[PDB]
């Protein structure tokens, strides 16, 4: 059984020829009798051994690379994922009902690539590049690999530019930066998509205002969502004019699991064009908790051994190599940027889950949206103690930086007394004074949906709350009092607060002056 | 002579050798790749096949691609020529400044030092952090672990320890970034340019740190070996240069996690929570190489991320035993705004012994932990009763412990860019005496928040003075404040006039550099000859 | 035999036709191995070292002999690895004899009742969970709670009392360090030489960088080395520090040999592993010599979760349990022995008879103090049958505190517990904690210690003089 006699067997030791001479003049006549049942032999092409559940096992394909787009003879694409010794495991980019046993698989030569460029700006795309909005094919566009490595230590520079989202809980408490990956984590129906949408709408509102290179180009990656929701989102974006800067990659729920797995990489390759060419990108991987389930489906059907919650071993790498592409580049590489908003859904608030802890470990900040604050009127349901941000200062508005530290610490004082408000002792007009002051601040931080606020109106409206001008107002109607503050105040203080960037003492005087002239409705 | 690629499943490649199998841990080179793809031999599969882990991505590997053997493990440049450089797992420079001019390249795999060459000297390493230096004092030449969940401040604590120890050390430093963010790798590189710890160009040799980076974007074969590369640079400085080295490892948890990421593809059935069955021996084989022998001394600070704040997860629970000191950062301390968020109870050190740091230091440390544990036990009856029937001793052990909780916080010099307060280095004697004062009761006449984010005991006393002049103020409210207009204030329409003008041309910069190639409407594939041929008309 | 596959410290070896289960083999590379699972096509050999020197097709020789360590009096004072070879660098082990590491535990008839006491020098352990000779007592706790402290104090106290007993009743200790760091083993050898404890202490050390079979096999090495002293009519004391690490090494080997896993991926025979180890600690019969072996396994819990797999297994195996809490540890109670959860199934049959008549009051009023434990934090004083037991139990918990590496003789713990259970307490204001805990044992004349040690019982002729001596204690700092 040991190999040395087994390769000594390749020496001829037949010691008779009454079969070698007989079979040789009998074999080729016998292959002719059944050559109709012989499929033609394959070396460099493929032939499907087995197909099932979206995994083809392909014999042949001698020179395919790992991770390469292969194409079946029925036109449906694939990707050579695990290259076994005897076959190739191809994940099928589409419905595997058109693939049979014995179909030819054609190697396309290229690693998986999507159309990138300025012609993608405004289109609705599936997880591979094909436009699904029916507005023709993509023009003014070139191909690019979906699996580039992230820009290294020398290609990057410090995250300094602010990237307002228009949600003032975010722009005051957990401020994003321009090359920052900020996680939107929460339970279902808490407003994660809503925070991402207000980010994209606010970037449309600010792109029509800045000189040509501070403009942020958005990409929405919609993994696993239903096709109706993507239709609602495209309708909203096109009725607000935000679809001019937005690409939408849409690998919906009926799509094959490799398209949902690959659509964050397709969307990141589309948004990396703006990072690599000196512009500024922004990407939302909405339901990144569904890309991991599609990857788990692919890896369990390729018979890779499961792990925690039957996820693969390399499901941390799946998201780390995706999110690390969101960077702020150096001036020697254009100064471009790409800021990511991955969305992770928890189950019953269990943030201790597997994919949740992986993406929390990768991304810079968190935007925790808790379902118990969503039903107390706090919308966006931002848990202030649990939502962190890595950049902190140096990447937000300077005028908001003057007025937001005294909000962040004062809400810590307000949460400090909530576990001591069930008895009613009301110690020495301190634990009862901040019990209304912080309650007025949390009412200041509420806002509506699909209506982002410019940053100067937010840093006026939170100037009006952490300073005076609002303590004589009931907690019930500060959401009403803020429109009195925003509208009735002269709209020329907003321009000079936007153009300065901070609250100068020349402007602090007029801002405290015009915050006393308006009518607050509280009675 | 050479081998060929037999199988590629993600980051694990089977390579088949017709005679001359490589050793285990041998590095192999894949000839013909886009980049330098290094495979490190992990096991012998059995029918003249080895199984390897890739140091780069395996996308592009063809079966039968020629893989050549180097006869040795991954050898990296070590020595003075690496000071002030950034290296890969495999020793490539990633800082765009020439090659690395280091002599006598070393294998990244070696056995631990023996039992005969173990040092038992215990000198205290003064950090300038008053919660570290009081309750869990570090050992110079010791293994230090900064445990904590995500976002509790392990990296800011390791940056403050760099700023406080590695600049005033004399010897060399090695930061080994293991599976971390590339953003903070760049931030570390830039602020060690600005500190003089890394110098570029002609005075490169005056640098005091070798960066070795294996961050999160790298495949799991690279994150599982970059700690060995940083450890090899530190072991050269310890064994050959005879130096005192300072190894800083950011998330040694990523070493075990990256070994776990390839563990089922190497064909091992998983152990408990989902780690490899070789978790303790992999972690031990790394951690035992970080020792002070009789030749030189390696002081290691390791950040250890605990997953989901769970200190009983086996990857922190295994690395607990390898550490002399232990700085458990917790989320509960950080939710009170107290930074560094060091759990004063759950932190432990081997130096906290009255024979080592002195009985006067030991008793104030044990007294702080005693009053903090008593307050931790009293909080549950306070929240039911309300802290007015606490016997006037448990109103004192609550007030002293609540002063101590604030007094353990400290401004950090590397954390003034997102907090604003400049950082205070606190000496050891001014920590011991300052906590002895609040313990025995000299400072009940100061208010409670005067102890929050200060330095010595001479700063809480004057923060109380500033707080009580400021709560003495804000009593005038009538006029001649900033709100009046003829003070210095121009008209509001005058301030709109000084706004400089920026243009908007409404073309947003998309018609200037693009090479718009014409993409194929048809699928174009390769036939058996490899010729690019459109997809044949037969389904 | 020929190596088929090698990786992760497991060599699949084709051949080795008549090899025994558990037999040593030897490779071409000079590394050894143990043939664990013998299959019809290959032998699964776990490798005693680094497997990077083994290649496919390397030759494996069987050594013909099961794994064995040198036992005998030449092992005393030497630091060995998990296979018996000395790593302290003082040359080979003179005056020893090879003997198998897997022996059978002594049966029902070879046992004797555990009656003579084994003093640890920790007064909490000697007063509340008393140890006999031949007992298996689990030192269980969380991390960093003082388990190695209790083990080390038992060893150091055995050195201290080994100098004042005859040749027969001396306890020779073995400390087995499984999975520990190598830098912390050297600190223990430093402490044991500086103490003088290495005159009777063997030190078996399988560290973290050792192979998994060496850490799995080091407790059996240490148990064979201490079974030398058990089987020749002398007394032993074996301490397996982190038996929870020996189980993890065994899990690693059994998973890599593809044995089917059970709860928390442990193999099915891990209870058989630990009970096969711990049933060898026995008090032998009068016919086999009368010797004894006393085991202290150390098991680390995670969050006090003693319902974990290995912790429940060893709690099932051992007689007693010394449960160290982390909340008592930071509250100042060090050794942090949880009194209500620490058991000893041998119990009062094997303690000091002078302590047995004093500690029976102590554990009872400690239980009374534990049930009235919420009232300590109250301002409204109750009916002074509870405030009495509150102050009494408080001074009793402060009585059982003890500094590290300073064990106490049993006659002094008896006197200090007598001075707190009979009512000679510091019922003053407690500014004088500094000059009253040690003042009892330092100001009574040492003749009462000689009488209490030699008689082993507080006679009516001695509690009279002890009560007369306890009243004249000075404490002149006040
Ligand atoms: N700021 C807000 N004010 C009021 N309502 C809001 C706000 N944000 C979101 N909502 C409402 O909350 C609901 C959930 O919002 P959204 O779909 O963004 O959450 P989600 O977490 O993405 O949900 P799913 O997980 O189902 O996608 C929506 O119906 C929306 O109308
Ligand atoms: N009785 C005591 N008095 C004072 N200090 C003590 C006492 N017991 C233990 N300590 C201290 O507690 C620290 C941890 O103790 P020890 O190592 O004994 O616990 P452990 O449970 O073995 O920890 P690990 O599991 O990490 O080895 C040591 O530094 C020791 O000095
Ligand atoms: N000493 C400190 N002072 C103020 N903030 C801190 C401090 N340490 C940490 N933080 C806050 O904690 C957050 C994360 O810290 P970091 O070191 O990145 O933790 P981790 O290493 O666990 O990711 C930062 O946003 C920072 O604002
Ligand atoms: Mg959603
Ligand atoms: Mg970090
Ligand atoms: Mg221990």
């Amino acid at each position: 059984a040991d190999a040395k006699a087994l390769d000594e067997l390749r020496k001829p030791k037949f010691s008779s020829k009454y079969l070698i001479q007989h079979v040789s003049q009998k074999l080729i006549p016998a292959v002719k009798e059944w050559e109709k049942s012989y499929q033609p032999p394959v070396i460099h092409l493929g032939r499907v051994l087995s197909v099932g559940d979206g995994i083809a096992r392909v014999y042949g394909l001698k020179s395919v690379q790992a991770g390469e787009l292969v194409c079946f003879d029925s036109g449906v694409k694939g990707m050579a994922l695990n290259l076994q010794a005897d076959h190739v495991g191809v994940v099928v980019f589409g419905n595997d009902s058109v693939i049979h046993q014995g179909d030819l698989v054609y190697r396309t030569g290229q690693i998986v690539n999507v159309p990138i460029g300025p012609g993608t700006l405004g289109r609705v795309t599936d997880g591979l590049g094909q436009p699904i909005d029916g507005k023709g094919p993509l023009t003014n566009v070139r191909s690019s690999l979906v699996e580039v490595k992230a820009p290294g230590i020398i290609a990057r520079q410090s995250v300094r530019e602010p990237l307002f989202t228009g949600v003032k809980a975010v722009d005051a408490l957990v401020p994003i930066g321009r090359g920052q990956r900020e996680l939107i984590i929460g339970d279902r129906q808490t407003g994660k998509t809503a925070v991402a949408i207000d980010a994209i709408i606010h970037q449309k509102n600010c792109n029509e205002q800045v000189p040509k290179a501070q403009r942020v180009y958005c990409v929405y990656v919609a993994v696993g969502q239903k096709r109706s929701t993507v239709a609602q989102l495209v309708k909203l974006f096109t009725q607000t004019g935000a679809m001019r800067y937005t690409i939408m990659v849409s690998a919906t729920a009926s799509d094959a699991a490799p398209l949902q797995f690959l659509a964050p990489y397709s969307g990141c390759a589309m948004a990396e064009y703006f990072r690599d060419t000196g512009k500024h990108g922004l990407i939302i991987y909405d339901d990144l908790s569904k890309q991991s389930v599609a990857y788990r489906q692919m890896s369990l059907l390729l018979r890779r051994p499961p792990g925690r919650e039957a996820f693969p071993g390399d499901v941390f790498y799946l998201h780390s190599r995706l999110l690390e592409r969101a960077a702020k580049l150096s001036k020697e590489l254009g100064g471009g940027s790409l800021t990511a908003f991955p969305v992770i859904e928890t189950q019953a608030g269990d943030v201790s889950a597997y994919i949740a802890t992986n993406v929390i470990s990768i991304t810079d900040g968190q935007i925790f949206l808790e379902t118990e604050l969503f039903y107390k009127g706090i919308r966006p349901a931002l848990n202030v103690g649990l939502s962190v941000s890595r950049v902190g200062s140096a990447a937000q508005f300077p005028g908001m930086k003057q007025v937001a530290g005294t909000l962040k610490l004062e809400l810590a004082q307000y949460r400090e007394v909530a576990a001591f408000a069930q008895f009613g002792s009301d110690l020495d007009a301190a634990t009862q004074y901040v019990l209304e002051r912080g309650a007025r601040l949390t009412e200041m931080l509420k806002q509506k949906q699909f209506a982002p606020i410019p940053i100067e109106r937010q840093t006026v409206a939170v100037y009006a709350a952490t300073k005076g001008f609002l303590d004589k107002v009931r907690v019930q109607d500060i959401v009403a009092a803020e429109e009195a503050v925003i509208s009735q105040v002269n709209p020329a203080v907003f321009k000079i607060l936007k153009a300065n960037g901070k609250i100068t003492p020349a402007l602090d005087a007029h801002l405290k002056a015009e915050l006393r002239k308006v009518k607050l409705p509280g009675a | 002579d050479a081998g060929y690629v037999s199988q590629v499943i993600g980051p694990v490649v089977d390579v088949r050798f017709d005679g001359e199998l490589p050793s285990i841990l041998s590095s192999l080179e894949v000839e013909g790749h886009s980049v330098r793809l290094v495979l490190e031999v992990a096991q012998h599969m059995g029918d003249n096949t080895v199984r390897c882990i890739a140091m780069d991505s395996t996308d592009g590997l063809v079966r039968g691609q020629k893989v050549v053997d180097t006869g040795s493990p991954i050898k990296v440049p070590v020595g003075r020529g690496t000071l002030g450089r950034i290296m890969n797992v495999i020793g490539e420079p990633v800082d765009e400044q020439g090659p690395i001019d280091a002599a006598d390249i070393w294998s990244i795999h070696r056995e631990a030092p023996e039992f005969t060459e173990q040092s038992t000297e215990q000198e205290i390493l003064v950090t300038g952090i008053k919660v570290v230096d009081l309750l869990a004092p570090y050992q110079r030449g010791g293994k230090i672990g900064l445990f904590g969940g995500a976002g509790v401040g392990k990296t800011v604590l390791i940056m403050e320890l760099i700023n406080n120890v590695a600049k005033a050390h004399g010897g060399f430093s090695v930061f080994a970034g293991v599976g971390e963010r590339t953003r903070e790798g760049n931030d570390l590189y830039r602020e060690m340019i600005e500190s003089g710890v890394i110098k570029l160009g002609a005075e490169r040799g005056n640098s005091k740190c070798t960066l070795v980076y294996g961050q999160m974007n790298e495949p799991p074969g690279a994150r599982a070996r970059v700690a060995l590369t940083g450890l090899t640079v530190a072991e050269y400085f310890r064994d050959i240069e005879g130096q005192d080295v300072l190894l800083f490892v950011d998330n040694i948890f990523r070493f075990t996690q990256a070994n776990s990421e390839v563990s089922a593809l190497l064909g091992r059935i998983p152990s408990a929570v989902g780690y490899q069955p070789t978790l303790a021996t992999d972690l031990g084989g790394l951690q035992e190489r970080i020792t002070t022998t009789t030749k030189g001394s390696i002081t290691s600070v390791q950040a250890v991320y605990v997953p989901a704040d769970d200190l009983t997860d086996p990857a922190p629970a295994t690395t607990f035993a390898h550490l002399d000191a232990t700085t458990v950062l917790s989320r509960s301390i950080a939710e009170l705004g107290i930074y560094p968020a060091v759990d004063p109870l759950d932190s432990t050190s081997r130096m906290l012994n009255p024979n080592v740091i002195g009985a006067e230091h030991y008793n104030v440390a044990r007294g702080v932990q005693k009053v903090l544990q008593d307050y931790k036990n009293l909080q549950d009856i306070i929240a039911i009763l309300g802290m007015d029937e606490l016997s006037e001793e448990d109103k004192l052990t609550v007030a002293r412990a609540r002063k101590i909780q604030r007094f353990l916080s400290q401004p950090f010099q590397v954390a003034e860019v997102f907090t604003g307060t400049p950082g205070k280095y606190v000496d050891l004697a001014d920590t011991i005496s300052g906590f002895q004062g609040v313990l025995t009761g000299k400072y009940d006449d100061l208010p409670e928040m005067a102890f929050y984010m200060v330095g010595d005991i001479k700063e809480v006393k004057e923060k109380a003075d500033k707080m009580a002049k400021d709560i003495a103020s804000r009593k005038e409210a009538d006029n001649k404040k900033v709100s009046e207009e003829l003070k210095d204030i121009p008209s509001l329409d005058k301030l709109v006039s000084e706004i400089k003008e920026v243009v908007i041309e409404e073309d947003d910069g998309l018609e200037e550099d693009f090479k718009a190639e014409a993409l194929s409407s048809e699928t174009v594939v390769l036939n058996e000859e490899g010729k690019s041929v459109p997809l044949p008309k037969k389904n």
